[PDB]
């Protein structure tokens, strides 16, 4: 939350524990801290980034065996972290809200609830689509980094998608 | 460990020879002796929430940490070489043990909780007020290590509970329990009720029912 | 904060899940994606110069039309299809007019003074990452709100496409202006009735139409209060889920109740 | 409906690996310099470290040699508090950039730390005189800590960028290259000149530490 | 009506002076600083330069070394391209900063830029081995320019800033350091041990170069 | 005229020769290139002020003998440089049509 | 140019009119060499805009 | 530029011109100095909707 300079800090798996939940955005090497008029411009581009935000979440190992994987994302998840994203599949407000011990991710805008466990597809509310899972891993040094891209349009739906 | 002592002691010298000096002997009316309060002592005060604050208070807050965990533990060293007393639960590697600490009763891990210690707390483990100025805190903050050092070094004015009091199994049970438990709307209402039954009644003294 | 989660919630979303030109409209009324650099300059203009000059010539209008078509009023002593009843303009309908135009303000700047309405320096700036709980708009939104909340998340998928839930309540949004502005004439289609009527009819008099009345009430406050579960269910300690199923079930139930009561009542 | 691609429990997966980005292409080609120098060989640049160390394979020093502006900007830090005893260390420049434990180039005795392919190693067309190969006295007192600098610019970095990696090699002597001069003191063969070997390059005992300075 | 001041025929006025601006006492709240380091003295900072001369006032070289991390990073760059003819030179820290053309502390016969009051300026409580009084040396080639480094820290920042200002002082000699051991060579009269004058510092003929290091 | 970066840089006499005349503004060291975004801003306000554009003037040492100065404002010249506020005294548009070789600083306005 | 050029010329290059009789002439009909050069040497009435003050 | 530095002439300077209220109409206008920036949005409000109305 700092006021303007660095805003966005690199991030190390240690720094979660188990059933934790950490907002994260997506911050290149290049958009180095916002010290700079160059930077603070790709840093408040991250920050406004409507499809940018992502929740990064710590699975409790006790219950990673309940944890159900979708098609083409069961190594998206590194060990006992999940990065999904925060827009609600439905309408697109962040789905910020988030249950442990239940495993539960709640969108206030219209309360539907996401089962992180599984894959974070709806079990109520007006959601019908499942959150979109961003592949992580941690390159040298350990730091987290996204091993990929996500593999369906992450915000919410529209005419032109599942094709 | 030689370093462990060894930083302890200049970490030491910096921060508490003026409530406990010299070689961990108390300061008469601002610190008590550190001789056998031991590293699990010292783990519930620094590593733990409640870090001892430099005002003299009923009670202090889990103020930030002012020290590291490597930090925590030279600390402890020097306070366990020192006097000789209890030592904080560690896991196979050395490091402060956590998970390891998660007891597996919950159902009697919560039985303990209520005959021993719910009282000054909260059956949910949510705060409780105590003595003069003495209140027991919300146990959330609180990771497992931190749980069974509360109760194996009673920390102030918290009952003491040796490991033959409670046992080093039964302390993870309580961690278990004490863990697992861890604009439009008024203002379109207050519209409906105040301003619009104001302007209808008004409506209704002005006009005339026919 | 708040009212930029309304924003995308409403105006992105539903306007995107359009079928065939959804996405068109979301871009043509954003200047491109949501957060476009036009948004609030363009609302600014539909705001202050745009839909009010509109509602001012729809209320000139309105009050010409009352003008000129006399007002009718409720049947009487003296009161008959063909006459109107009560006080001239000068003396004394000016006067009590003047005077409730005086009380009315005055109420607004006491609310204004003594209630806290929109407190947006509490409301932080819209950030797309950041949200609150209650998320919910204005009292006469709530229903729409609401209709969002409820409707339970039926998605179509035809060939290699998407049909959102958003327009479920698109469409239940047309379907509720489009049968309130035409209710005249599908009351009139209905019942037979296209005589010159200038007296009122008491609601009790007209057991189906207030019962239908009533029945639609209820629906909006059921919607209302639906879009307000989020709060109805921390403060009265009720959960969510059961909010939110208490408002799908009921919106088909309440309604009928609601009819049936007000029926055998104005009977 | 539901949507199409759901529910795969089979495969159930495996951990992803290490994540090695690649460099940004011609697109975001912009990237940090690694260091301005002439550079007059196949290429040094301004940055350019070291790690001399003892026989027992512990760091004993971190040297640091870089040309700047045309110059060599130097700088070394010993890595323990406790390499060099309360002294002076020698350092030289060896042409040979083996940091060995000790090796021995021409046939005869092999010194510890003994890598270097003669004295100091000189420039390509100076051989006489004490060049860029010869270095004086650093001296690590009771601290023991080694940092300070001096102008020995002989050679620069096409010169380190020779055909064989050099090393700096610290034995246990000071400077004084034959202090005694011929005036006064006499050698063993009651000669007045100085000893050769005492005269191409600092010579000492048992070395202390060696390090290469090929980035090291 | 005409404003009420306009004109001024006499006075003529005056050449406005330098101007010379005074630090900020609003917008720092202190005095800004420069280079940072533990200072244990009165205090000398993470900055000091010093330029040597000859003889005749030219620049012989122009060193700089400073305390960063409790490691003294030094560098030293040639002031002139033919200032050090084409050998090795040892230099040596002197406790007497003076850098005059000639001086003899001592009774005796004045050596050129032999200000030092001894040899070589070892710490306080060191004054045996060659302790930091011992500075790298300057290996010329026929370049003639001086860039190198060694690892010299018997002597910190607290400890440059003593009772009187040092200074680095470069003879025309390599580093040797009594590189003939007793067993092989011999000494004028005989023993086989060093000279005490060659153990002290480094000692070659006429000084070249001599530079105050008290921020010259 | 750098677009955004150093936009304001130090200036010394010998830039501007006789008959020349160079808008400059009040720059502190302080308030450095426009590289950071604490810079940047008070850059943009230096620009921005209204009162802050002046114009500097060679006068020609020839037509140095022809000057007639202010009171209190004698000794302001630098030699033969004249630092006179852009700012039109008649409603604040600048002034900035200088005419050597008759020394008139023209409004435009 | 609006900084410096405009101010006697116009937004865009065309002309202006001075104190008496002067007059700044439009830029249209002036090659770049010859533009350069009237930077370079002030011919009347316009600022002579050196080097240093215009670097090249 | 060009509309600039007319208002800058006809507003800022005649409205400061004003004897006893100059100043302070000024300020009212642009809350503040010339460059005030509120200006142009208040321009905009009254030429858009209030003038025009
Ligand atoms: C909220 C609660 C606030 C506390 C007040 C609680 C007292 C409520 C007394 C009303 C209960 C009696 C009733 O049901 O009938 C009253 C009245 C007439 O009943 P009726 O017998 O069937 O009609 C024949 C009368 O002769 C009709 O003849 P009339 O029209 O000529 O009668 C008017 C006389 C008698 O009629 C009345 O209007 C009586 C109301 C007086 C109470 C209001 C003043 C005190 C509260 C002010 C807020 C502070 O009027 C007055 O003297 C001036 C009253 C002006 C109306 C202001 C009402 C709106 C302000 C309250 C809402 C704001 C809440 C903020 C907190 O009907 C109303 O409901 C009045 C409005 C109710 C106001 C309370 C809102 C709840
Ligand atoms: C939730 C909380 C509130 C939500 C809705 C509240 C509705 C209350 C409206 C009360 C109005 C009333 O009684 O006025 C007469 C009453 C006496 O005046 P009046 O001079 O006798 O009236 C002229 C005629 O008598 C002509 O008037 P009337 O007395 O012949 O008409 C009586 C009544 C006859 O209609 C009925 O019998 C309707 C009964 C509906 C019951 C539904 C509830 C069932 C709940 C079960 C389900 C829960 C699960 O008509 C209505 O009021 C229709 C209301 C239907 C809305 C139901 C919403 C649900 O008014 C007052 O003194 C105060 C009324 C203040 C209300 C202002 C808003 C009026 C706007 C619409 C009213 C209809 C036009 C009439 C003029
Ligand atoms: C904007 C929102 C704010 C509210 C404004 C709305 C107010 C509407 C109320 C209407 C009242 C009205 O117009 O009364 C005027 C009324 C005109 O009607 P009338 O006199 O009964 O003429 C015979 C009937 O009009 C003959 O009509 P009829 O009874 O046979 O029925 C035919 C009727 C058929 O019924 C309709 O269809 C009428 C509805 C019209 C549709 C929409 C037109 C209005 C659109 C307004 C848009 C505003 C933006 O057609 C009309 O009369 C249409 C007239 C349109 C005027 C609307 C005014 C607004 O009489 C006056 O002109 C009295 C005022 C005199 C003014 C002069 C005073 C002294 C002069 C001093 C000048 C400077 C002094 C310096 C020295
Ligand atoms: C979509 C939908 C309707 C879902 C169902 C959830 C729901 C609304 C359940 C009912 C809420 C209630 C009445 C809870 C109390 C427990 C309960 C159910 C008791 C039995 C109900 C029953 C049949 C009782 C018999 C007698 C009877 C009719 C009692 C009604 C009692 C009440 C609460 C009457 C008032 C109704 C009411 C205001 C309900 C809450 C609705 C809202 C939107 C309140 C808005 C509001 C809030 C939320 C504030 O926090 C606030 C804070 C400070 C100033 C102002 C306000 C404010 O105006
Ligand atoms: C810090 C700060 C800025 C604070 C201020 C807040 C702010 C920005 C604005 C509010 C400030 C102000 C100016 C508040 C007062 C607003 C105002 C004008 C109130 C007038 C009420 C008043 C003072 C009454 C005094 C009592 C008295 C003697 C009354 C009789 C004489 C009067 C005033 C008669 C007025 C008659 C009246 C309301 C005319 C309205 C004109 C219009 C638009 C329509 C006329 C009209 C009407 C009214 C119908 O009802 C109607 C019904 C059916 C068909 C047609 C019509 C129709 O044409
Ligand atoms: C919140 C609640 C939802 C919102 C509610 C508002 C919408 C309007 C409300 C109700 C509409 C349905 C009314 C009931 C319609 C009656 C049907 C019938 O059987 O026709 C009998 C009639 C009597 O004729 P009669 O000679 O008196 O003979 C006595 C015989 N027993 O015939 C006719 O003239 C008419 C025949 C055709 C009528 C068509 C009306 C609907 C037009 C389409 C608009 C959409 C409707 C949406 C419905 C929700
Ligand atoms: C009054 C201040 C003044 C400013 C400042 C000024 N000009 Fe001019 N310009 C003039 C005047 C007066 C002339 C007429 C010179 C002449 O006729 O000899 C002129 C002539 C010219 C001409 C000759 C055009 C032709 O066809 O003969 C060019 C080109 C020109 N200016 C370009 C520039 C450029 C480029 C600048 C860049 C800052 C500049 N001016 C700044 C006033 C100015
Ligand atoms: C006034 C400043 C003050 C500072 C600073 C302080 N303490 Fe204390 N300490 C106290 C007071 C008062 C108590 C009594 C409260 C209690 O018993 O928990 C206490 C309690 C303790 C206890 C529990 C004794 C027991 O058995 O009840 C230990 C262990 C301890 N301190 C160690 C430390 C260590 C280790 C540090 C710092 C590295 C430290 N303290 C810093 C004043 C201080
Ligand atoms: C009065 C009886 C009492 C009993 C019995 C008791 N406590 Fe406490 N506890 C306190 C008081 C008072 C404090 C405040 C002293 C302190 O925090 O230093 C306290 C301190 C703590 C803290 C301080 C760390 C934090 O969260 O701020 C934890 C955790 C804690 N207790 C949990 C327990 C657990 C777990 C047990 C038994 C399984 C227990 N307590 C037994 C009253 C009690
Ligand atoms: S915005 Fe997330 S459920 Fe509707
Ligand atoms: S604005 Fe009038 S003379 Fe400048």
């Amino acid at each position: 939350g700092r006021p303007g300079e660095s805003p966005f800090v690199k991030m190390r798996p240690e720094d979660i524990d188990a059933g934790g939940m950490e907002t994260v955005f997506p911050w290149r090497e290049s958009d180095g801290d916002g010290t700079t008029v160059e930077s603070e411009h790709k840093l408040t581009e991250i920050a406004m980034g409507v499809r940018n935000p992502v929740m990064l979440i710590r699975i409790k190992p006790a219950d990673m065996h309940r944890v159900i994987k979708r098609k083409g994302q069961e190594s998206f998840n590194f060990g006992e972290l999940f990065a999904y994203t925060k827009v609600c599949s439905h309408l697109g407000c962040p789905s910020s809200l988030y249950e442990q011990q239940t495993y539960r991710i709640l969108c206030p805008c219209h309360q539907s609830q996401f089962d992180a466990l599984e894959f974070a597809k709806p079990i109520f509310g007006p959601a019908a689509r499942a959150l979109a899972q961003l592949p992580i891993t941690i390159d040298e040094d350990g730091y987290l980094v996204a091993n990929g891209d996500f593999v369906e349009p992450v915000g919410p739906a529209f005419w032109e998608r599942k094709s | 460990q030689s370093a462990l002592l060894r930083t302890g002691k200049q970490l030491f010298e910096t921060s508490c020879v003026s409530c406990h000096g010299a070689n961990l002997q108390g300061v008469p009316d601002r610190g008590p002796s550190l001789i056998g309060t031991g590293e699990a002592a010292v783990y519930f005060q620094v590593s733990t929430g409640r870090m001892p604050a430099m005002r003299g208070e009923a009670q202090a807050p889990s103020k930030p940490p002012h020290f590291d965990e490597s930090q925590i533990d030279a600390l402890g060293a020097y306070v366990q070489a020192n006097g000789g007393g209890p030592t904080v639960p560690r896991d196979d590697h050395g490091a402060v043990a956590q998970e390891s600490l998660i007891g597996g009763d919950v159902a009697r891990g919560g039985d303990l909780f209520r005959l021993n210690c719910a009282s000054c707390h909260n059956f949910t483990g949510k705060g409780g007020a105590l003595s003069s100025g003495k209140y027991a805190p919300d146990l959330g903050d609180a990771n497992p290590a931190q749980i069974y050092t509360a109760m194996l070094t009673g920390p102030q004015n918290m009952p003491k509970f040796s490991d033959r009091q409670l046992t080093p199994d039964e302390k993870r049970d309580i961690v278990a329990y004490v863990r697992e438990s861890a604009g439009p709307a008024p203002e379109g209402m207050a519209m409906w009720i105040i301003g619009m039954v104001a302007a209808i009644g008004v409506a209704m003294w002005i006009g005339s029912r026919a | 904060l708040l009212s930029g989660t309304g924003i995308r919630a409403a105006l992105s979303g539903i306007t995107m899940g359009i079928p065939v030109i959804g996405t068109w409209m979301h871009w043509a009324l954003f200047g491109g994606d949501f957060p476009g650099e036009i948004l609030i300059p363009r609302l600014y203009a539909l705001h202050i110069l745009l839909i009010p000059g509109i509602i001012l010539a729809l209320i000139g209008a309105h009050l010409a039309l009352v003008w000129f078509q006399k007002h009718t009023q409720f049947p009487g002593p003296g009161r008959t299809e063909t006459n109107v009843v009560g006080v001239r303009v000068m003396p004394v309908f000016a006067v009590k007019s003047g005077a409730f135009f005086a009380m009315i303000t005055g109420v607004l700047g006491l609310m204004g003074g003594l209630l806290t309405i929109n407190p947006i320096w509490n409301l932080g700036p819209y950030k797309p990452s950041q949200v609150s709980a209650g998320s919910q708009p204005d009292f006469y939104m709530m229903w729409t709100d609401g209709l969002i909340r409820l409707w339970p998340a039926w998605e179509f998928y035809p060939f290699g496409h998407t049909i959102p839930q958003g327009v479920w309540v698109a469409v239940g949004m047309g379907l509720v202006f489009a049968l309130l502005i035409a209710y005249p004439f599908i009351e009139k289609k209905v019942t037979g009735d296209d005589a010159h009527h200038n007296l009122l009819q008491r609601p009790r008099d007209v057991p189906v139409r207030t019962a239908i009345g009533s029945m639609a009430i209820a629906l909006y406050l059921l919607l209302t209060f639906a879009c307000m579960n989020d709060i109805i269910a921390l403060k009265f300690h009720i959960s969510l889920n059961a909010t939110t199923w208490i408002g799908r079930i009921g919106m088909v139930v309440l309604p009928a109740i609601v009819y049936f009561v007000a029926y055998r009542w104005a009977i | 409906c539901s949507p199409p691609g759901e529910t795969a429990s089979s495969e159930p997966g495996t951990t992803p690996a290490i994540w090695t980005g690649s460099p940004s292409p011609a697109a975001p080609s912009g990237e940090d310099h690694g260091g301005g120098h002439g550079a007059g060989a196949a290429g040094a640049g301004e940055t350019l470290t070291a790690e001399l160390k003892t026989a027992d394979g512990t760091s004993v020093a971190t040297a640091d040699f870089q040309f700047a502006d045309g110059f060599a900007t130097v700088t070394i830090e010993t890595t323990t508090p406790g390499r060099l005893t309360p002294g002076f260390h020698g350092v030289h420049i060896h042409s040979v950039g083996k940091c060995e434990a000790n090796s021995v180039a021409p046939t005869g005795g092999a010194p510890g730390d003994f890598n270097s392919a003669g004295g100091h190693f000189q420039v390509s067309g100076h051989s006489g005189h004490p060049a860029s190969g010869d270095l004086s006295s650093l001296q690590v007192r009771a601290d023991g800590s080694g940092k300070l600098v001096t102008t020995t610019d002989a050679f620069t970095a096409e010169d380190l960028l020779d055909g064989a990696k050099t090393a700096i090699i610290i034995h246990e002597k000071a400077d004084n290259f034959a202090n005694i001069p011929p005036e006064r003191y006499q050698q063993v063969n009651g000669a007045p000149g100085p000893d050769q070997t005492t005269m191409a390059t600092g010579d000492a005992g048992s070395r202390v530490a060696c390090g290469v300075i090929s980035a090291g």
